[PDB]
């Protein structure tokens, strides 16, 4: 999956240079039921060579109080993508739509109507309208640069 | 806001 598009090396140095105590990214996950989700985040600080204490924006500890805190690696960090808030989206585009407070890949099925957008996610098999706002382009962050899907 | 759980899916 991963490291096919990617380059170890560079992607390291990348994140090195961007992401410092402070810095907004957004973070993945391979655990089950989190596949094509990013989460967004904050560095606290940099851990060792290869990893990342981050501190999820929405995302909270058991009492759903203080925020999550959790080490996440340089393979699993970005930065927020730029973001094209007026953009029409076509049938099949790959968007996110931020979904019970993650960023989800999702399926344009239906093009905007009375400010929604039908979206469809491969993960629940689901399909539903979201409002415009809640949705942005999918892009892949590679090697320091942003890419739409090939 | 929520928890993770609550943010995981199936």
């Amino acid at each position: 999956d991963i490291l096919a598009r990617v380059d170890l090396e560079t992607t390291r140095a990348i994140a090195k240079q961007m992401f410092s105590s402070g810095t907004v990214v957004e973070v993945s996950s391979d655990e089950e039921g989190f596949q094509g989700c990013w989460f967004a985040a904050k560095v606290v600080e940099p851990v060792g060579e290869d990893k990342f204490l981050v501190e999820y924006r929405d995302l909270r500890e058991k009492d759903g109080i203080e925020p999550l805190k959790e080490e996440t690696d340089f393979l699993h960090i970005r930065p927020p993508p730029p973001r094209d808030e007026d953009i029409d989206f076509a049938v099949g585009d790959k968007i996110n739509a931020f979904y019970n407070d993650g960023w989800w890949v999702g399926v344009v099925i239906d093009g905007m109507k009375h400010g929604t957008v039908g979206i469809y996610f491969r993960q629940s098999q689901e399909k539903m309208r979201f409002g415009r706002q809640g949705l942005r382009l999918h892009k892949d962050w590679v090697d320091g640069t942003w890419q739409l899907p090939l | 806001a929520r928890t993770k759980q609550t943010a995981r899916k199936s």
